[PDB]
């Protein structure tokens, strides 16, 4: 019924608990390794899980701590702190965030320390902690590292028992290191590069869209099962997503065409068709700069076709409002078309407000408004191409703009 | 030569010994009258061509014994208004406290001194138009002290082309009555010889100069100019724009807004930290890589 | 004691406890020149409420009309008034704060003004007009401002008024508009903009997409010129201040005015210096006041002031005519003395007052002649006229000439306007002119009867318009000074440094130039001046030492370390700039 | 309130909302032009639907802590004092705090960023923290973003979560005519007001496509308009004599009021007494201003130098106007400035700070960012004409001086 939009909205919308892993085993076999190693011996552990966004880090680290801590003789003693890169800017703001999730507000009676080290030394000394520091790379930001390498300082075996996990996207994140927390770092890392050939990807597609085997009424989870089996097995739906395997790979972008493609099934259309994943890509795949284009009047496009005179002839030298409007001036002599520069002026301006063109100066003060030196941000082709699906274009600025 | 050495070697006598000293003595007649005219509302410049120190320091020593007076001198490289105004603070009006701005700073040493009209101030700076006391926000800060009915003010300037600091504004505020004061006393005092080509620096460049500066920065500010060095260490295998700049401050958080860099980046231009090689603007270092490098310990 | 390490010193007399010492008959000089200069003070701001009153009552209308519209609205574009003041920065301070003053009587309680040097971002701009607005009756935002409003008047418009619109920041400026425009319903604000040139500044400042939200009016301040001429017909062509400018001081002063910068307010200043440079020397200046108490003080002198009189040059050439009687029994007795000096200033005064009145009747004949050859200001007649004799002259002859071809119509409004500054004064010592231009007045062939107007008001202009030197104890109410208030009010410090490196001679009075000047020149700065001057553009250090060296001998060890000094010196002064030197900044 | 030519974008937007407990995407992002309804359709189609939201404009929050105390106390009066929070990381915990009330519990709270291009210029967390903000509070949450700028610009370098970008396609001139024509004035036909917005779109659109520019001007000529057939001239039938009456005056408006060189208010006060066109200077053609002598020679010698090259200096006193001023020292501007002034010149203390006055003023400006007291560089920023009326009123020729 509408127990299908429930489940995946919680799939697509968020990232819910799925059953299966894709293509990433060795790697939570590695993570689940070292981690019950740290929970249950005493041991400390540092690990860097690099990959592309959108390639399974947070789904990996949260799986693994949820099979992990279904044991009970773990689950009373284990603490988990988890430490976001974008919340947390700050060696105080970070501070205050591990003594409130390790519930410390009343151990501490206000008590001014003279170090970050021995403070938190204390927070550690009043049971194996985890951290997990998420946006690793905006920690490595920081004035004075001093989160890090504390952090990495007590893990070099100060008997307490350690595991940082750091999550980050960037694959130079061992170059942004300073010399200090990089030789205090233990040298393990996992990717997660998002590697599988194509007809892994299509029997992904086909298993997202599958319910689970728990579903109060059978009958149409089956029908509905066998209906994604016929879309996965069909020529249209493998043109769409043969052509948005070629840009992403990555699951979340998959999601995001999935969830326009499954919004559009009503209680009169009750099944999916390949209609509605061919215009969920088309939602998708649009350009946003011929958008803009196709919004401007015709005063700007006769503008913008004088630019691209001027970039066919100086070659990428910079130019100011007066040899836009001389060429423009040049064309509309040899009636129709012909304006005083107040109105040229109003058009031009607006072309700034869209951020078609940006002035290569930054003014602190003002530069007369013309005899300012300017940059088109479009391609001759993206101009051309724009043209092309203008809705009206007049006859004689067509002519102009192709020869 | 050596600095040293010059400082020494200034065992001459002057041919013209005694006409000097007529002269400097006629201009210890016009004391009263500048005494007057201060207690008008108007302010005095001195120009000339000597050093017009000893005779303002004449004048300390003759007239302004009963009264709180400040001695600024500009020729100390170490100066700005920032240092002025914490001075007046701490050692006349005894706030010694901490304001978020220099011109909110203003603001409440503004606002005292006008609600009591019995206390009285006079400013005695030997040199306006030094390099740091330059500059529209500097001569400002000043303007806006000196046109009160308590704070009286009289200085000299040395530049040829001093006047061109002042604008129609700045002359209502300050309201100077110009006296010409041309002794021959040699600089003897404002200048020295560093940055001179014929005479040793003892250190052209050393990294104290940067150090010392850089311990007068706040920390933030000692952030924003530290990434500068992490950037200009990289391209010694063969100029940096504002707009890169800004976004790798605006990435490292230390900027909120570009007005915030730029206000930062003039501090840097008066203390000669920054000189921008325009070509399209960018950003260099005058200090060299290899000192450079041996700035991070 | 003066010098260290530290930047600046604070020196208090610690367990420590007038003016006119400073002044210092001093002190009845000083309590005449302050009670002169405050009424030219309190006659100058009454003079500047009474002047922009016109265009006021137009603001007044225009804001009540905007209002109005808010008050059938409760879509709304910010009224907006562009007032158009002049390039004369300096006095534009006093026309605000009349404004300031005029609104709050008629539209509204609240009106606040925003100086742009106090708001760099938005944030201060807030937060300095949130507290002019809490002030007239803590991290504040613009829903504060509503807020406010809202609770104080649990009616009138809030107005701003943005000073000095050049230099408020771009991005301040659209902000504060486009946020006020969404809160109109709540927060009813109007904008006046206190632009200094023209109005094409707000197209310079603001987009055609923000300035679309703004419905300007244009208004206009009086121009410079008439501000001028109102504050010299009040201050100095009158009688009721006794203090007088020499010719030569006034041209020093509308020189300054009319070329480097139009301010009344300099002119003032310019006043106040004279005023004090003629209390403090003259010690006869003592009888400058209203002629009545003058001639008070004028018992209740010294031996010594008496013979300041006696040695004074007027006084002189006039004890000289007459040299045989009277002139010795001046000359001797102090008495006959002090009542011929009450007798003198008393024609002086008369003096004083029949020439001002003569003066603007010679203006209204010239107003009605359009060549307008003796100038079309009356301050700029008074300039030309009160130097040299006007009858003498070929000017008067060449405006007497253009003046007979007049006919009647314009003439009888000539005769009208000259009835009117004579009804304007009574007690005038000119009744017999007074009645006579009665006479000729409204009369019921033409030509004889204008002939003879014509003659009248030469004989006038002859009788009356002599110049000032020409009488008694002149000097007593008159400042000539002119060169030492030129070198206080504008003065080159670029060309005191020129005649003193160049020519030494002037201060230092021992022979010590010819015209090559001399080896034992003025120390060590000439010689480097003057071999500096010769090149072109290029200054080689190793050479011009040579050059400095093979004169000052005419060890070398100080030679060489002087010659350090002297470019260390000139480089102080701004003459050269390091860059094997290369650079004169004076070529 | 009515919505229209807009039929498929609530369509897509009601059915991603879905029903009241279900979750929808973390972030949207609407963009598109000036006026197509981002704010009109997204307001209404909320406040239709009767689902809680807290509308933000983010040009009036130009710090952290006003944005974040706007929100946060536009939630709080939706649950059933003033909380400040200065940090994002207290707003996530507060966030956390505040919805958790029965009414907010289970729906889905929307937070709508209008002008979110202004987002980009304040702190670097800010924008990644908003379009994950349903990951980091856990508490279903949705921000849509209204911006004109496209999803390219707003990429943080490293990368985010990317929102499903919407699109609002402009108004064409069939839409434009639907939406100006339903507000008709009732005292005359339906049919009469949408042949008038007819004869202006004729003469407007190829300037202007601004739904609100052409509404503004369809108010404002809409009285002169039907001038004829009040006066008893035409009766409502014959639009052909309207139309022939209206062209000449739009095409006056469209130079005047457009620009607004003519302000609203007083072109209808022209408009009702027949005197409308060139009785009016405007905003513009008051290029007069009153300067001193020696003010008017050294900004004419700031001009002449500024637009001839350094070589002809020779040639005249004793790459075009196009390129724009060209930057010059001092000592050339006071060469020259003595070379053109008849009078003898003393360099006083007045002419220097003249200078730096006109610097004051928006006449020069000074380009010079190093020590600006040796050797300042300034550069001419007036028009062509305001200089040649300066020349007039000293009686030199300019014209003959410039090089070009
Ligand atoms: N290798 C994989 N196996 C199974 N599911 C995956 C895999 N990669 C991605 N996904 C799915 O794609 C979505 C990616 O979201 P996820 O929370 O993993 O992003 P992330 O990369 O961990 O976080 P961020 O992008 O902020 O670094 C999740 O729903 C996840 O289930
Ligand atoms: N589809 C429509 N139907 C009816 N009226 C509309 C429509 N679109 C816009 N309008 C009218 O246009 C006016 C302005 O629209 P709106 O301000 O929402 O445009 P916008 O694109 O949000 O502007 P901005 O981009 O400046 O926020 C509204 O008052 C509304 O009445
Ligand atoms: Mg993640
Ligand atoms: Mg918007």
């Amino acid at each position: 019924l509408s127990q299908v939009q429930r489940i995946l909205r919680e799939r697509f919308c968020r990232q819910s608990p799925h059953s299966n892993l894709f293509g990433v085993q060795v790697q939570y076999k590695h993570l689940s390794e070292l981690l019950k190693r740290t929970a249950l011996h005493g041991e400390s552990n540092s690990v860097l899980i690099i990959g592309p966004r959108g390639s399974g880090k947070t789904m990996l680290i949260n799986h693994a701590l949820k099979e992990l801590m279904e044991i009970e003789e773990v689950s009373e003693n284990v603490l988990q702190v988890h430490l976001n890169g974008l919340l947390q800017i700050n060696d105080k703001i970070a501070l205050k965030e591990i003594t409130r999730q390790l519930n410390l507000e009343n151990v501490v009676g206000d008590k001014v320390f003279g170090s970050f080290a021995e403070n938190l030394s204390f927070l550690l000394e009043a049971c194996p902690v985890i951290f997990i520091l998420d946006e690793f790379d905006l920690f490595a930001h920081h004035k004075n590292q001093t989160l890090l390498y504390n952090l990495f300082d007590i893990s070099q075996s100060a008997q307490t028992p350690i595991a940082v996990i750091g999550l980050t996207c960037r694959l130079d994140i061992l170059e942004l290191l300073e010399k200090r927390v990089k030789s205090r770092f233990s040298h393990r890392q996992i990717h997660l590069m998002n590697s599988f050939g194509f007809p892994q990807y299509v029997k992904i597609f086909k298993e997202q869209l599958s319910l689970p085997a728990e579903f109060p009424d059978k009958v149409f989870a089956e029908k509905w099962n066998e209906n994604v089996q016929y879309l996965s097995e069909d020529r249209s739906v493998q043109e769409v997503l043969q052509k948005h395997f070629n840009i992403s790979k990555n699951l979340r972008s998959l999601h995001m065409l999935l969830m326009l493609a499954l919004n559009r099934v009503t209680a009169s259309h009750p099944f999916m068709t390949a209609v509605d994943l061919m215009e969920a890509s088309q939602l998708c795949s649009m350009d946003s700069k011929a958008n803009i284009v196709h919004g401007l009047s015709v005063l700007e496009i006769c503008l913008i076709i004088a630019m691209k005179h001027l970039n066919d002839i100086y070659e990428e030298e910079p130019f100011n409002f007066q040899m836009v409007y001389n060429e423009f001036q040049k064309f509309v002599q040899r009636s129709v078309y012909n304006f005083e520069k107040p109105v040229v002026m109003k058009a031009f301006e607006h072309l700034q407000q869209l951020e078609l063109i940006k002035p290569m100066e930054r003014t602190s003060g003002n530069s007369q408004r013309e005899y300012q030196l300017m940059k088109l941000l479009l391609d001759n082709t993206q101009i051309m191409n724009a043209l092309q699906k203008y809705p009206n274009c007049p006859t004689d600025v067509r002519q102009w703009a192709t020869s | 030569d050596q600095q040293t050495l010059r400082n020494l070697l200034s065992k001459v006598s002057p041919s013209f010994s005694a006409e000097l000293k007529q002269l400097n003595q006629q201009y210890e007649k016009l004391f009263h009258k500048w005494m007057l005219q201060l207690h008008l509302g108007f302010n005095i410049v001195l120009y000339g061509l000597g050093s017009k120190r000893d005779l303002l320091e004449r004048f300390r020593t003759t007239m302004l014994q009963d009264s709180i007076h400040v001695v600024i001198n500009g020729f100390f490289p170490g100066i700005s208004v920032k240092s002025v105004l914490n001075s007046i603070t701490e050692e006349v009006l005894d706030h010694m406290g901490t304001f978020r701005s220099i011109l909110d700073q203003l603001d409440w040493i503004v606002n005292k001194f006008k609600e009591d009209s019995s206390l009285e101030l006079f400013l005695l700076i030997h040199n306006l138009d030094s390099q740091m006391l330059r500059g529209e926000k500097s001569q400002q800060i000043i303007g806006q002290l000196s046109s009160l009915h308590n704070i009286y003010l009289i200085a000299s300037i040395d530049h040829l082309n001093a006047p061109l600091m002042w604008d129609h504004a700045k002359q209502s505020l300050f309201n100077w009555l110009w006296y010409e004061t041309t002794t021959y006393s040699p600089y003897t005092e404002e200048t020295s010889y560093e940055n001179s080509l014929l005479v040793k620096q003892s250190g052209s460049l050393p990294l104290s100069s940067l150090t010392h500066v850089l311990r007068s920065l706040t920390p933030n500010a000692r952030g924003i100019f530290r990434l500068l060095i992490k950037y200009q260490l990289d391209n010694q295998d063969n100029g940096l724009s504002f707009q890169d700049f800004y976004q790798q401050c605006r990435e490292a958080f230390l900027v909120n807004s570009d007005l915030t860099l730029r206000a930062q980046l003039t501090e840097f231009r008066d203390h000669k930290l920054i000189r921008t090689k325009k070509g399209v603007e960018y950003l260099l270092i005058p200090v060299d890589n290899g000192t450079l490098t041996d700035f991070l310990e | 004691t003066s010098s260290m390490s530290k930047g600046c010193f604070v020196f208090k007399p610690n367990s420590k406890k007038p003016i006119e010492d400073y002044f210092n008959d001093s002190k009845l000089r000083f309590e005449t020149y302050q009670l002169i200069w405050q009424q030219m003070k309190s006659e100058n701001e009454r003079l500047q409420e009474e002047l922009n009153k016109n265009l006021f009552d137009n603001l007044i209308e225009f804001l009540q009309k905007s209002h109005s519209g808010f008050q059938k609205n409760s879509l709304r574009e910010i009224p907006t008034a562009a007032l158009v003041l002049g390039v004369n920065v300096t006095d534009h301070d006093l026309t605000f704060g009349s404004l300031t003053e005029a609104l709050q009587n008629n539209v509204t309680p609240y009106v606040v003004s925003l100086q742009a040097k106090d708001c760099p971002d938005m944030k201060h701009f807030l937060q300095k007009l949130i507290s002019q607005l809490m002030d007239c009756c803590t991290h504040y935002s613009m829903d504060s401002l509503s807020s406010w409003y809202m609770t104080v008047t649990q009616s009138p418009p809030v107005v701003v008024i943005l000073k000095d619109m050049e230099s408020f920041a771009t991005k301040v400026l659209q902000d504060f508009i486009i946020i006020s425009s969404q809160h109109l319903h709540e927060f009813p604000l109007i904008l006046i903009f206190g632009i200094a040139t023209s109005p094409i500044i707000i197209h310079r400042l603001l987009p055609h997409a923000v300035s679309s939200l703004l419905c300007i009016e244009l208004f206009q301040s009086l121009s410079c010129k008439e501000h001028l001429t109102t504050v010299l017909d009040k201050l100095l062509l009158t009688t009721q201040f006794p203090f007088k400018i020499n010719e030569k001081v006034l041209q020093v002063l509308t020189n300054i005015f009319l070329y480097h910068d139009f301010s009344v307010q300099n002119f003032i200043k310019g006043l106040q210096l004279s005023l004090l440079e003629h209390f403090y020397s003259q010690p006869l200046s003592v009888l400058c006041c209203n002629l009545p108490e003058a001639k008070r003080r004028i018992n209740f002198l010294s031996n010594n002031q008496c013979e300041n009189i006696r040695r004074l040059p007027s006084f002189r050439r006039y004890v000289e005519k007459q040299a045989s009687e009277k002139q010795v029994a001046l000359l001797t007795n102090e008495r006959y003395l002090k009542e011929e000096t009450q007798l003198l200033l008393e024609n002086l005064h008369v003096y004083h007052m029949n020439y001002f009145l003569v003066l603007r009747c010679l203006h209204k004949f010239t107003s009605s002649l359009p060549k307008y050859p003796l100038g079309r200001q009356i301050r700029e007649l008074y300039c030309t006229c009160l130097e040299k004799n006007i009858w003498d002259s070929e000017e008067y002859a060449s405006v007497l000439q253009l003046l007979r071809m007049l006919a009647k119509d314009e003439l009888m409004t000539i005769l009208e306007k000259c009835f009117k500054v004579f009804k304007s004064y009574c007690e005038n010592h000119l009744g017999s002119t007074a009645k006579r231009i009665e006479e000729f007045l409204a009369q019921f062939k033409f030509e004889v009867l204008r002939e003879n107007v014509v003659n009248f008001i030469d004989c006038l202009v002859r009788e009356y318009l002599l110049p000032p030197e020409t009488q008694p104890l002149h000097e007593v109410v008159y400042f000539s000074a002119a060169h030492a208030l030129r070198e206080h009010l504008n003065a080159a410090p670029r060309i005191a440094l020129h005649t003193a490196l160049n020519n030494p001679y002037y201060y230092l009075k021992n022979e010590a130039l010819k015209s090559g000047c001399i080896p034992n020149i003025a120390p060590d700065i000439c010689i480097a001046y003057k071999l500096h001057l010769e090149c072109s553009r290029l200054i080689n250090l190793v050479d011009w030492s040579e050059a400095f060296a093979t004169v000052v001998t005419a060890m070398n060890e100080i030679i060489h370390a002087r010659f350090i000094r002297a470019v260390s010196e000139l480089e102080l002064l701004g003459f050269i700039k390091p860059t094997t030197d290369h650079v004169a900044r004076l070529t | 309130n009515v919505v229209l030519c807009r039929e498929s974008q609530v369509s897509i937007l009601q059915s991603l909302f879905g029903e009241r407990h279900h979750f929808s995407f973390p972030s949207i992002f609407i963009y598109g032009h000036t006026a197509s309804g981002k704010t009109y359709v997204t307001q209404t189609l909320l406040k239709t639907l009767e689902l809680p939201h807290v509308f933000v404009n983010c040009v009036e929050c130009f710090t952290l802590r006003l944005l974040l105390e706007q929100i946060l106390n536009k939630l709080n009066h939706l649950s059933s004092t003033e909380i400040t929070c200065e940090t994002f990381n207290d707003f996530v915990r507060l966030f956390k705090q505040v919805t958790t009330a029965e009414n907010l519990k289970d729906q889905t709270v929307y937070i709508v960023l209008d002008k979110a291009e202004y987002l980009r210029d304040m702190e670097a967390n800010l924008l990644p923290g908003f379009l994950r903000l349903q990951e980091l509070a856990d508490r279903n949450v949705t921000v849509l973003f209204l911006s004109e700028i496209v999803w390219e610009k707003f990429r943080p370098n490293t990368g985010c979560f990317e929102p499903f970008v919407l699109y609002f396609p402009d108004y064409s001139i069939g839409n434009l005519q639907k939406i100006l024509s339903h507000d008709h004035p009732p005292e005359y036909s339906a049919d009469f007001y949408a042949a008038y917005i007819n004869i202006l779109l004729g003469v407007f659109y190829t300037v202007c496509r601004d739904l609100k520019e052409l509404r503004h001007l369809a108010v404002l000529n809409f009285p002169k308009y039907c001038e004829p057939v009040v006066k008893g001239e035409a009766s409502e039938r014959d639009t052909r004599k309207l139309w022939r009456n209206i062209e000449p005056h739009l095409k006056k408006a469209m130079q005047t009021v457009y620009l607004r060189e003519i302000s609203s208010s007083q072109w209808e006060k022209l408009q009702k007494d027949d005197t409308d066109p060139g009785q009016l200077k405007g905003l513009s053609a008051h290029t007069h201003v009153e300067l001193p002598y020696y003010s008017k020679f050294i900004l004419i010698a700031a001009y002449l130098a500024s637009y001839n090259p350094a070589r002809t200096d020779k040639r005249f006193f004793l790459s075009n106007h196009l390129l724009g001023p060209k930057p010059f020292p001092l000592d050339r501007l006071l060469a020259i400035l003595y070379s053109i002034v008849d009078s003898r010149v003393a360099p006083t203390a007045n002419i220097f700070s003249q200078i730096t006055s006109l610097v004051t003023l928006q006449l020069l400006t000074l380009v010079g960012h190093d020590d600006q007291l040796d050797g300042p560089k300034y550069k001419c920023t007036v028009s062509l004409d305001f200089i040649r009326a300066i020349a007039r009123t000293v009686n030199f020729d300019i014209i003959k001086y410039l090089y070009d």
